[PDB]
This record gives C-alpha cells, sequence and structure tokens, in this order.
C-alpha cells in the first residue's frame, strides 16, 4: 500500500466513523438537537473554513457527511491528496462535535478538548510578539516515558507551544511534565480525532487574525502555511488513520515527522528515527528559529514557565505581599556610579531560613548606565523584570513596584537557587533584552528589614511619584508625535496601531512610552514614530500624516483611519484586544466586555460572537477593540459624545476601571461616582432592564443626542 | 500541412519562398511518395547480386531474395545497419574527445578545468590520484577510456552508476559489450551476404552495439568534455532565430564536436579579433550556436541558441549569417548551395565532414586556439559583404534555463534536504518523490526534427501532455532546442503547464519543470542519473516509472539511441515508425519480445497526445509492479 493509498483508506476509515457516530446523534438527540461547540463564534471551524456553512443542528451535521465524501477523489495525485487529507479533517471534527452532542463533557481531565476562542486570542500577541516560536503537534506514543518527557520538555523549555494527542499524554505524566495552557503543554485527548482542536486553532487563527472570510478555502490554506508556524511529530506506529490525519496537516502547510518508515515527501513527510535530533530536525523542517538564552543559574528558565503555580505546602519562603513589604527599582546612574556585574546581597540569605515558609523583607535595586539611558525608559525595564523574574522555576513574581510579591518553592532552593540568582537573572535578562542602551548593570538585593526601610524611600517614591506624574502629564495635545506599531502584521496584514498618550495600543502592552522606548532601542522595529500633523479635525481624530501612515504600513488597505471615533473610519483591530465596545441603538449608548467575561451581554452575543465582527484588520463601525486602559480615557469616543455613552460593562471590569472611570467622568460633571450608573451582569443583563435601570438611574446616554 | 508550429520559422519561410531558394521542406515535396519496400525495409543492397525487394505483406508476392533472405532477414539486418551507424557516429566523437584528452597540459590550449569530476572518473576507471599531478592523472584516464575502444582481451569499463543486476541480466542475455569499435565490426560482418539469418540473434547483436554507444562512447566523450570544458551548471541563454544581430558579426556554430566550438567562444573573447569586428564596422562579435554543439556551449558558457535540426537552412536564410562554421554530423549538405544565394561563408573544418563547394579550413587540433582565430577572423572578415537590404531577422527570441547535469540536479536537490536528516549530494530527494507519487515518474525527450511530422509540434505536444501529467521531463538535443524556443525551460513554466506534483516540486527545487541535461552525446548523463536512482533504490532500472521519448527522430544515432535506452530497461516511444513494418518478426521483438530479455520495449505511436497516454498507462503498471 503506497502512499496515496494509505491516505485513501484512512479518509474512507474517518468517514465511516463520522457515518456511525452522527447516526447515534440521531437516533439518541435527534436531527432537531442543537450542534455546538463551547465558546466559538465559527460553528465547526473547518466546515465553516471549507463552505462557509455554519452548522447548529444534528440534521445539518449528518449533511455534513457530504462534505467529507466530496472530498475523497481516489485518483492518485497531489491534488487529491491533499483533498482526501482534508475529508480526513472535516470528517474528525463531525466526529469532535458529536462528542459533545452525545455527552455534555465529552472530555475530563487532563484533556481539554476544544479550545475556545479566548484561548486563541489570549496567544494570538505571543505569536506575533514571537514569544511562541511554533505549535509543535506531538501524536502517538514515544518508546518510553522518559523519552517523551525530554522532547516535550525541550520544545516547552524553547518557548513553543505543543500539544499532545494519544499515549503521549500518559507518558509525559509519568514523565512529570508540567501540563497546562499557561505552561503551554495542551493535552488534547486519546483519540487521533482530538488532533482536529488543534488544527482549528490555525484555522480560526485565520479567520481571526487574518480576516478570511468563511469559504476562502484556499486563502485559509495559504494563511496556515504562511502564517501559522506548526508542526507534527508523530511517533510510535502510524495506522492508516493517523497517515490521513498527516495528510490534513500537511494540506494546512504543516509538516509530519516521524520516527517510522514512510514514503517521505520532501519538507512534507520526513522521519527522523533519531529521538536526539527531533526537535532541532522540527525546527528545521519548519523555519522556526529560537534565540538560545545563556543563565549562570542552577535552574531551568524558560517562558513558559510563568504559569507554574507552587503549593504552600512545598513553599520555602515568601516575600511582599501583607507579610512583609517589598518593592523593585530599576534607576539609571552615571557611569562611575555603577559597575558592572556587581550583584551584592544586603541582609539574611534565603538559605538562612530554618522553618516553614518564611516571612523576609525584600528588595531589588538595579542601576543601569548608559549614554542613551533616561528616566523614560524605567517603567520599561521595571515592567518586563516581572517577566523575567517569572521565567524561572520555582519564582513566582506578583506585583509592581512596592505592592509587589514574590515567592520561592522548595523546588528551586534544592537544586541550589540562592538570592544572588535573581541578580544574575536580572543582570543576565537586562544586558540581553535592552543590550542597545544597558551598557552596565549593577544589581543589589536587599534582605535586611532596616536598609530596606531606608532606601525604598529614598531611591523608589520619589521615583514612583515622578513616573506616576509623568503618566499624569501626557495627553494628546501635550505631544508632538505619535507612533504606530505594526507588530501584530505578521497575522493581520492590513491592521496597523496608532499609539497616542490617551489611546495605547488594543493589545495592551504597548503604551505611547513603550512604542517611544521600542523605536530608541530598535529602530528598524514596529514602532515608528507618526508626526501628528496635517490636522483634519480635533473631535473626530483625524490627520493627514496619520493617514498617510496608515496607508504606507497597510499598503493602502486602510486609506482614512479616525482615532476618536467608533463610528466614521475607526482604527482597525486584529485579535488581541482586551476588551470590546459594540453600540447598543436601543439604549442610545454601548455596551462593553472584556476577553475574561464569559457570559451574555444585551446584545444577546457573547465576548467571542463580539470579537468575531471587527477583527482582521477590516474597519467595522459600530465595533472597536480596545485595551482596558483606554476605557477611562478622555479621547475614548469623544467623537460620539464619550464615557456618557458606556451602558453596560461587567462588573469585575467596573470594579478594576471604576476610580479612572469617575475621575474622568466628572469632566461630565457627573460627580455621582459615575460607575454605579452603568448596568452590569450582576444587576440586569437583558436590554430591557438594563434600558429600565438606565431610565430610573438618569444615565447621561438617555439625554445625549442619538449615538446612530 | 503546416511546415512548423514556430512563428519566426514561417516567417524565414515565407522569406526563402520570395529569395527562390528550396529548403528540406521544399525536397521532401519533391521526393513526393517515398518508395513503400524501403520504407517497410524489405528492400535489400546488401550484395551486388541484388538489389532485392521482397513483400511487405507476408504470402503475397516475392518471398526471398536472390540469396534466399526473408523479409525478417532482410529487415533485422536493414536495422542493425543503422544501430551500426549511430553507434559509429557518437564512438567518434568520443574518441575524438579522449584524444583530446590525452593531449591536456598546464599550459597548453586545452587544460584540465574540473578536477573533482577527473577525480571521480580517474576512481571509474581504478587510476590512482592520491599525491599524484593532474595532468599525470588525465592521461591515464585518457588511456585507459581510448582502451575502451578498440580493446581485444579483457572487459571493458563500465560506469559505476550502471546496477549490478543490469549486467548480469546483459551476461546471461548475451549482449554484455565489448570494445566499441569490436561491436561495430561484428554488426558489419554479421550482416554481410550469407551471415546471420536469424532476427533474434540480429537483434541481440544490435543491442549489444549500441550498449558500446550508451555506456561507453557517449558516456566517456560527455565526461571527459565536463573534465576539459567543465561541468554545465544552471545557466541562462536565450532561444530561437532571433538571437542573430542585424548591426553584428554573427557567427553560428553547427555540428557536434565541442573542442572547436570551446575554442571559437575562446577566440571571440580575443582582443585583436573584438578590435577587428569593429573596424569591419560591426558592434561587435555574436556568436550563436545550433544542434548539439550549440547545446555543449550553451550549457557551458550560456551561448545563444539559433535553432535546432531543420532550421539550420532558415539560419543563412535571414540574410545575416556572416560566416557558418560546421565540424560533423547533421549538417545538411544542401547549405553549400544556399551559402550561394547570400554572403555567407560556409566553412567546414573536419577531414571526416568534407562537404563540396563549401570554404575548407581544417581545424588544427594541434594548434585549437590559433586555428580557431583564423575561422574566426575568416568570419569576421565576411562582413564587409553582407547586404543588409537581404537582411530580415524575425523578433522571435525565447530565454531558457539550462545547465543541468547531474551534478547540478543534485546540487538543486541538496535545498529539499532536512540538515539533520541528510544524506547530502544524492538523488535521494529525487527518489523519494517518484517513491512516494507525488511524482508519476521521469521522462527524457530527444531527437531530432522529420518533415515527416510538422517540426517541434510532436516535441512540445508530449513534453506538454507529460508535465501536466505529474512526470518530470529531462530534455536533450533538438528536442531540447525546441523546448527552450516554445518557452518550456523556465521557471514560470512550473505554475503555467505542470500539474500539481510536479509544479510543488519545481517550486520548492526552484528549477523549471523540464530540464535541459545538454546534447545527444548527454543521454548518457540521464542514463547514469537513472542508474543512480536505481542504485539508491535497490532495484534495476527496468522497475523505475521512466521513459524516453524520441517524437520526431531522423538519425541512425537516434536508432542507436533508442535500442540502447530500451536494453538498459527504458521503455522508448518513436514519434516516427523506423523502417522495420515489413518484418513481422522484427516487430515482434522490438515491441513485444524485447520485454522478456530486457524488462523495456518500443512503442511506436505518432500520435503524441496518445503516446502522452500510453506513457503514463505504462509508468502506472511499473509502479503498480514495483508497489508504490
Ligand atoms: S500595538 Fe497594535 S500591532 Fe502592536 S502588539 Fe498591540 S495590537 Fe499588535
Ligand atoms: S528502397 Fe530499394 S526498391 Fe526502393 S527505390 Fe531504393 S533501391 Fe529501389
Ligand atoms: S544479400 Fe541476399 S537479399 Fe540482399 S541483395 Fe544480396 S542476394 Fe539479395
Ligand atoms: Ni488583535
Amino acid at each position: 500500500m503506497n502512499l496515496f493509498q494509505t491516505v485513501f483508506t484512512g479518509s474512507k476509515q474517518a468517514l465511516a466513523a463520522a457515518e456511525g457516530i452522527v447516526k447515534q446523534a440521531v437516533d439518541e438527540k435527534g436531527r432537531d438537537y442543537k450542534v455546538a461547540f463551547p465558546d466559538t463564534a465559527y460553528s465547526l471551524p473547518v466546515i465553516f473554513a471549507a463552505t462557509g456553512k455554519k452548522i447548529t443542528n444534528v440534521g445539518e451535521l449528518e449533511g455534513a457527511l457530504d462534505i467529507v465524501r466530496s472530498l475523497i477523489v481516489e485518483e492518485e495525485m497531489l491534488d487529491k491528496l491533499l483533498n482526501s487529507g482534508l475529508a480526513t479533517a472535516v470528517a474528525a471534527e463531525i466526529i469532535e462535535a458529536a462528542k459533545y452532542v452525545l455527552s455534555d463533557a465529552p472530555y475530563a481531565e487532563p484533556c481539554v478538548g476544544f479550545i475556545s476562542d479566548p484561548i486563541i486570542r489570549s496567544l494570538g500577541v505571543p505569536l506575533v510578539t514571537g514569544d511562541i516560536p511554533g505549535v509543535a503537534v506531538i501524536l502517538g506514543e514515544c518508546p518510553d516515558s522518559e523519552t517523551a518527557a525530554k522532547i516535550i520538555k525541550d520544545y516547552q523549555s524553547k518557548g513553543l507551544l505543543t500539544c499532545l494527542v494519544g499515549k503521549v499524554i500518559d507518558q509525559a505524566i509519568e514523565g512529570k511534565v508540567k501540563m497546562g495552557l499557561d505552561l503551554r503543554v495542551i493535552p488534547l485527548g486519546y483519540d487521533v480525532t482530538s488532533v482536529i482542536h488543534v488544527v482549528t486553532i490555525a484555522i480560526r487563527a485565520a479567520l481571526i487574525f487574518g480576516g478570511i472570510k468563511g469559504g476562502q478555502l484556499n486563502d485559509i490554506l495559504k494563511y496556515t502555511a504562511e502564517r501559522v508556524p506548526a508542526f507534527v511529530n508523530a511517533f510510535g506506529p502510524l495506522s492508516e488513520l493517523v497517515v490521513s490525519a498527516g495528510a490534513g496537516a500537511i494540506a494546512l502547510g504543516f509538516p509530519v515527522l516521524t520516527d517510522q518508515v514512510v514514503p517521505e515527501v520532501p519538507t512534507l513527510l520526513l522521519t527522523q528515527k533519531d529521538y536526539d535530533k527531533m526537535v532541532k530536525t522540527s525546527l528545521e523542517a519548519r523555519n522556526i528559529k529560537i534565540k538560545i538564552t545563556e543563565i549562570p543559574i542552577p535552574v531551568s528558565f524558560a517562558a513558559a514557565f510563568e504559569g507554574e503555580r507552587i503549593r504552600k505546602n512545598d513553599m520555602l519562603a515568601e516575600f511582599g505581599g501583607n507579610k512583609t513589604k517589598a518593592w523593585e527599582l530599576v534607576m539609571c546612574a552615571d557611569q562611575g556610579e555603577v559597575e558592572d556585574h556587581k550583584i551584592e546581597v544586603i541582609g539574611p540569605d534565603i538559605d538562612t531560613i530554618d522553618k516553614a515558609p518564611g516571612r523576609m523583607p525584600l528588595g531589588m535595586l538595579i542601576k543601569v548606565s548608559g549614554t542613551n539611558m533616561q528616566k523614560d525608559f524605567e517603567p520599561v525595564l521595571e515592567r518586563r523584570l516581572h517577566y523575567f523574574l517569572n521565567y524561572i522555576e520555582g519564582v513566582m513574581h506578583v506585583g509592581q513596584r512596592n505592592l509587589t510579591w514574590v515567592r520561592i518553592g522548595k523546588e528551586a532552593f534544592e537544586k541550589g537557587f540562592r538570592l544572588k540568582h535573581f541578580g544574575e537573572v536580572i543582570y543576565a535578562k537586562m544586558l540581553d533584552e535592552f543590550g542597545s542602551v544597558v551598557d552596565k548593570c549593577e544589581v543589589t538585593i536587599i534582605t535586611d528589614p532596616g536598609k530596606a526601610e531606608e532606601l525604598e524611600g529614598k531611591y523608589a517614591v520619589p521615583r514612583y511619584k515622578e513616573r506616576d506624574a509623568r503618566l499624569e502629564s501626557l495627553v494628546d495635545e501635550k505631544v508632538d508625535t505619535f507612533y504606530s506599531c505594526n507588530l501584530c502584521q505578521s497575522f493581520a496584514p492590513a491592521h496597523v496601531c496608532i499609539v497616542t498618550p490617551e489611546r495605547l495600543g488594543l493589545c495592551g502592552a504597548v503604551s505611547w512610552l513603550d512604542a517611544k522606548a521600542t523605536l530608541e532601542l530598535n529602530p528598524t522595529g514596529p514602532c515608528q514614530a507618526v508626526p501628528k500633523e496635517g490636522v483634519v479635525d480635533e473631535n473626530l481624530g483625524i490627520w493627514e500624516k496619520v493617514n498617510e501612515t496608515v496607508s504606507k504600513i497597510s499598503q493602502g488597505a486602510v486609506t482614512s483611519v479616525t482615532l476618536y471615533s467608533i463610528l466614521q473610519d475607526p482604527m482597525t483591530s486584529c485579535g488581541c484586544f482586551e476588551c470590546i465596545t459594540g453600540i447598543m441603538p436601543e439604549a442610545n449608548g454601548v455596551v462593553m466586555v472584556n476577553r475574561e467575561f464569559g457570559a451574555t451581554t444585551p446584545l444577546g452575543m457573547t465576548f467571542g460572537e463580539l470579537a468575531s465582527m471587527t477583527g482582521g484588520g477590516v474597519q467595522t463601525p459600530g465595533f472597536m477593540g480596545h485595551g482596558r486602559q483606554f476605557i477611562a480615557s478622555k479621547k475614548f469616543m469623544k467623537g460620539e459624545g464619550g464615557l456618557g455613552r458606556i451602558v453596560w460593562m461587567p462588573k469585575e471590569l467596573k470594579d478594576f476601571v471604576a476610580e479612572k472611570l469617575n475621575k474622568t467622568a466628572k469632566e461630565l460633571y457627573n460627580i455621582d461616582n459615575f460607575a454605579d450608573m452603568i448596568c452590569d451582569e450582576t444587576i440586569a443583563t437583558e436590554s430591557e432592564e438594563v434600558v429600565k435601570f438606565l431610565e430610573e438611574k438618569g444615565h447621561p446616554a438617555l439625554k445625549m443626542d442619538p449615538i446612530m | 500541412k503546416a511546415k512548423s508550429i514556430d512563428q519566426a520559422t514561417l516567417q524565414l519561410l515565407d522569406k526563402a519562398k520570395q529569395d527562390g531558394v528550396e529548403t528540406v521542406w521544399d525536397r521532401k515535396a519533391d521526393m513526393k511518395v517515398q518508395c513503400g519496400f524501403g520504407s517497410a525495409g524489405v528492400c535489400c543492397r546488401n550484395c551486388s547480386m541484388g538489389p532485392c525487394r521482397v513483400s511487405p505483406v507476408p504470402g503475397k508476392g516475392v518471398e526471398r531474395g536472390i540469396c534466399g533472405a526473408t523479409a525478417d532477414v532482410i529487415v533485422s539486418r536493414n536495422f542493425a545497419r543503422m544501430v551500426a551507424a549511430g553507434t559509429a557516429a557518437h564512438s567518434d566523437h568520443g574518441r575524438s574527445i579522449a584524444l583530446s584528452l590525452y593531449h591536456t597540459s598546464k599550459d597548453g590550449d586545452i587544460k584540465v578545468k574540473d578536477e573533482n569530476k577527473l577525480k571521480e572518473v580517474a576512481k571509474s576507471f581504478n587510476v590512482e590520484t592520491e599525491g599524484r599531478d593532474i595532468y599525470d592523472i588525465a592521461h591515464d584516464v585518457a588511456k585507459e577510456g581510448l582502451s575502451n575502444y578498440g580493446k581485444q582481451l579483457g572487459e571493458v569499463t563500465l560506469p559505476p552508476s550502471l546496477p549490478e543486476k543490469r549486467k548480469e541480466l546483459w551476461r546471461k542475455l548475451g549482449v554484455y559489450p565489448r570494445a566499441v569499435d569490436r561491436e561495430i565490426a561484428a554488426v558489419m560482418h554479421s550482416t554481410h551476404i550469407g551471415c546471420n539469418a536469424d532476427a533474434e540473434a540480429m537483434i541481440k547483436m544490435s543491442m549489444r552495439c549500441s550498449l558500446t554507444d550508451g555506456w561507453m562512447g557517449s558516456f566517456m566523450g560527455t565526461e571527459f568534455s565536463d573534465i576539459m570544458f567543465g561541468t554545465p551548471h544552471s545557466i541562462d541563454t536565450e532561444a530561437n532565430l532571433g538571437v542573430l544581430e542585424k548591426n553584428s558579426v554573427n557567427v553560428v556554430l553547427h555540428g557536434h564536436e565541442p573542442l572547436l566550438s570551446e575554442m571559437v567562444v575562446e577566440a571571440a573573447s580575443d582582443p585583436e579579433l573584438v578590435e577587428l569586428a569593429k573596424s569591419v564596422g560591426a558592434d561587435g562579435i555574436n556568436l550563436c550556436g545550433m544542434c548539439c554543439t550549440g547545446n555543449e556551449v550553451s550549457m557551458r558558457h550560456g551561448i545563444k541558441i539559433a535553432g535546432n535540426f531543420m532550421q539550420q537552412e532558415l539560419a543563412v536564410v535571414t540574410g545575416a549569417v556572416d560566416g557558418l562554421i560546421v565540424d560533423v554530423q547533421c549538417i545538411m549538405p544542401a547549405l553549400a548551395k544556399l551559402s550561394k544565394s547570400y554572403h555567407t561563408k560556409f566553412i567546414t573544418t573536419s577531414p571526416k565532414a568534407h562537404i563540396t563547394d563549401s570554404i575548407y579550413m581544417e581545424f588544427d587540433e594541434e594548434n585549437p586556439l590559433d586555428s580557431a582565430k583564423k575561422i574566426l577572423k575568416e568570419a569576421i572578415l565576411n562582413f564587409k559583404n553582407r547586404d543588409q537590404s537581404k537582411v530580415m531577422i524575425p523578433e522571435l527570441k525565447c530565454k531558457a534555463i539550462l545547465g543541468y547535469s547531474v551534478e547540478e540536479i543534485i546540487n538543486k536537490l541538496d535545498k529539499v534536504v532536512n540538515t539533520q536528516i541528510g544524506p547530502m549530494q544524492t538523488v535521494k530527494p529525487l527518489a523519494d518523490v517518484l517513491v512516494s507519487g507525488v511524482l508519476r515518474g521521469a521522462a527524457a525527450v530527444v531527437g531530432c526534427n522529420n518533415p515527416k511530422v510538422v517540426q517541434d509540434s510532436a516535441h512540445i505536444e508530449t513534453i506538454k501532455g507529460l508535465i501536466k501529467n505529474d512526470v518530470i521531463v529531462v530534455v536533450t538535443g533538438c528536442a531540447a532546442q525546441a523546448a527552450a524556443k516554445y518557452g518550456l525551460l523556465q521557471k514560470e513554466a512550473a505554475e503555467k503547464y505542470a500539474g500539481p506534483g510536479l509544479a510543488t516540486v519545481c517550486k520548492l527545487v526552484d528549477i523549471p519543470p523540464v530540464l535541459h541535461m545538454g546534447s545527444c552525446v548527454d543521454i548518457s548523463r540521464i542514463l547514469d542519473l537513472v542508474g543512480r536512482v536505481a542504485n539508491l533504490l535497490g532495484v534495476d532500472m527496468s522497475d523505475l516509472p521512466v521513459a524516453g521519448v524520441a517524437p520526431e527522430w531522423m538519425s541512425e544515432k537516434a536508432v542507436a539511441i533508442g535500442t540502447y535506452v530500451v536494453t538498459s530497461g527504458i521503455d522508448t516511444w518513436l514519434g516516427v515508425a523506423p523502417p522495420v513494418t515489413g518484418g513481422p518478426e522484427v516487430v515482434d521483438i522490438l515491441t513485444n519480445k524485447m520485454e522478456d530479455w530486457v524488462g523495456a520495449k518500443f512503442f511506436i505511436e505518432t500520435d503524441p497526445h496518445k503516446a502522452v497516454e500510453q506513457i503514463v498507462n505504462r509508468m502506472n503498471e511499473k509502479r503498480k509492479k514495483l508497489g508504490i
């Protein structure tokens, strides 16, 4: 049986299994029973991508078997083989969809099954910023548990997102691999069809970030081949179904690597028996590049350990919190004041503890020097300090400035981790991440209570005050140069951000100062200067140079952009906005929802459904994606009347932005704790009830001019 | 019917009609209905008791010649003599190359330009290379190659790419080759009156003779040419008659021997000759090549290709050819007569190829560069006799990419090799795409033009059909030049003509769907390639989904080529019927029984679309046999 016949045989078996499980759903639930995946806006993504049709009931699921049949043409030509691979992918999705119909919870821990849309958008940024070099789809079984654990942890230590299908899930558990979405080790399921759950991640990436409409299958296949850096490692004996599923991965442009003897196809299907070189073979086959990090600490330092969890039973000592106040500060000084590679520790070390999880004050004073180092770069360094400290195994860092929290686990301590290794990590990452400006870096870790008390008020508090003052002193009128971030163009070619003092990047990780620091550090980076000349309308937020820049960067996809409006040529979003705001014409205002919120909205749509209406780099009036810091902005919907249009917000988001929103709404002379007027899901969620609440509460939206 | 599918050819045919000169098409028309006996191969003239003609229809008319020879005997002897003549042409070419290799020196006109290739060849000839002078090695290699032509004791030397299974099959069949000239002499002896009167034995002798062409003569000629003049690599060129320049001296190199054309190319950069071209009122020197010598200089230097066999006369019809320099083979003698109607100097250079009423300037191999310089100076001085009012150069030229030697193909295949897997510098990626079925097979398109077929029509149709069916095509000779003129030798052609699997392969490897592997002797390269693939897969060459096609062949060399390709285990399609239809036993041997002997056989198909269909079906049959 040659390659073509193996793939055709596998697709027929996939079709046979899909027909059998659909018959069970019809007999048990009927053709009128609803068919859906948990928390998705694209129905069944593979069928929606291939045909544009949304499948909602069981009767339509049975009619989707004809899609599988039409994709299996048994002629030995490459196009038919790729179509047959897509037939297996469609059949696998139908099988997985029928699982949720038959069982309310078809997947138990540790398997996650289907991956919701908010999770995909959460990992959308890491993908664009390169935080995630690629996606390792590992399925099958390795010869032993340690071999699987070594390969999986090798991918994990390199920052790749690895997905597991089959017995490698159990082998990795025996190998003590830390699994989780935040640990970038996702077990999908023990059945081969569970590999469709990572396929739909790539498919929805084209739908979400690429802005490709459903039914444009070739554009979606082209997108996944160029944009999604996924590859398959198939271990253990491969059945015909596994090979046919691999042809589906090849159809999406994902190369398939295996330890089995197969009819190899160059750059697409490769055999690598040497398990010690499988990771390197896959990175070359998928053109994935990872920068090598060197750190003199006896612990594993990877980005995937940012989500590590340490139980209180096995915690060595904790700093910060309400136990003993701790602080962190990055300050710039003269060349002679800081000498390179001086990690001094003041006070007791971490090994002097002789008890249960101990309380000890902490202080991290970081002194960097350089010719191009100014006071404005300190916030960026201190912000990345949190990520630097959280990448160490056995170390969790929470908070910022003097409201920080550091915990060291016993696992890291038993490996020789001490307090000077904090300085080692900080020094290495400061000279590595910010080598353009940070010529020298002297880091001192303080555990003496008196020294921590006296240096916190002498060096840190005044700088916190000056940073807050500088942040409060920045408005769009004060500045004379905006910045444009095109980092997200790796997945949304038509999307260009314009970060202003009063409007940060919709991802929430790029601010005006962050953009200004990225431009200074990397003049060829995504952030570039955009002068605010050629003003057309200050109320709606229009500048001629901004339009010129957006046309140039987006290659003419977007010609006109307004920065302070939601209904006239709004700035595009891609997929990464923390919150999304949509107009509510019945309430004469706008509703808002964050990504973490997973309930309904007065518009009748969840966050995923709402967000599937304004992404991909397409100008969509009425729906705007933005960060949480843009909610309480004087330029938030300035053209449409400002903050008065906010009529419904989630309670968690309302509590997050209450103080800032009240302070900004005080300009409308609504001195009423304006956050109280806005409805929330704990008060009312349907349009009738929220409108009644607005009428009773005297909301400014009802008294304003019509928004549409 | 139309004379050609090429528009430049048609414009020049109109001009030739206006000028009152006759072409090969006109002479073909004048020949009218050709003799049926000779067309069927049932005419014999091997002794002066004849001429004898027997009926091409068994059971009717005269059955035997005067000596008693049957139609099958007459047909088999005629076929064998065609094979012997083709083998002689190729072997004489290779012999000249081997002698040139023997006369190489560090400070001479002929040097060694590819030392690595020479060392590999020396390994193949059991010549020591470590700690030795490169020219001592070259002379030893040339001695071994020359011994392949005329050794009377011992076994000949064959390339390592030839599978052991094929050698053993040849030995069991009785066709294992001897020295090349010895096999030619044996074939000529057995066709003498009153010798071999058994068709099966006659065909086997012809196969044995053709093997000395494919694996010894052509192979050694190609490899020694690579050693002396450089291994071809990917290179751009232009093709068709539009490459001629009105305002420059136009020197057209026609023939097969590469040493003369190499020396002419070198002489064209001589400062004195460039100054002389300027002084006669020309912008410069424009060298253009035709047929196989054009293929050689184009593969190695990017010299523009003016045209293939049936275009040679039309090159003169433009009125822009100042000098037409010819060595041997496929040089229409009518050129001499045609040259009287224009200013063109028609220069013969080889003692083997005197042509009446041409200007004879013997190419001196003792001083090749000076001899080439004086010949080129005659061509340049003829520019003063140009009549610009008679000049018409059609503005039809086409970009082409060529230079795909086996080494160049392996270098290209190295791109799609994962570094962590390997190995490098093998044909393994090609074997992988063939085994997986992404490529259905590989087909060699070779051969001449023939007035019996609309010129270049069969070549182009066969090539387009094959690449549309995900069959990668390698081309040589006049077929390669037809592909170049048409525009198939382009990377863009992959997305314009190829099927899905071949288009993907071309994109991944960055090659055209059609690979120009050189001249007619460079068909040995094809053998080499196939052999390597077979040796990588541990099978004989008859187990692979490969084929050869000669859509428009005319020459005895083409007959010998097809015979040794079939004998090597590669099915061959002939687009022009050979004169064998009069002998039913010979037809049955060539098209049916041959498969029992060597695992391949001839296919006679004059319809190119049907030929493509048959090739695809046969390749699928062999794939199903092989399990892929
Ligand atoms: S500023 Fe815009 S382009 Fe840059 S990361 Fe944020 S959303 Fe993406
Ligand atoms: S092939 Fe024979 S019979 Fe025919 S014309 Fe020639 S000599 Fe005469
Ligand atoms: S060899 Fe025989 S058949 Fe041929 S010409 Fe002589 S007598 Fe006739
Ligand atoms: Ni986005």
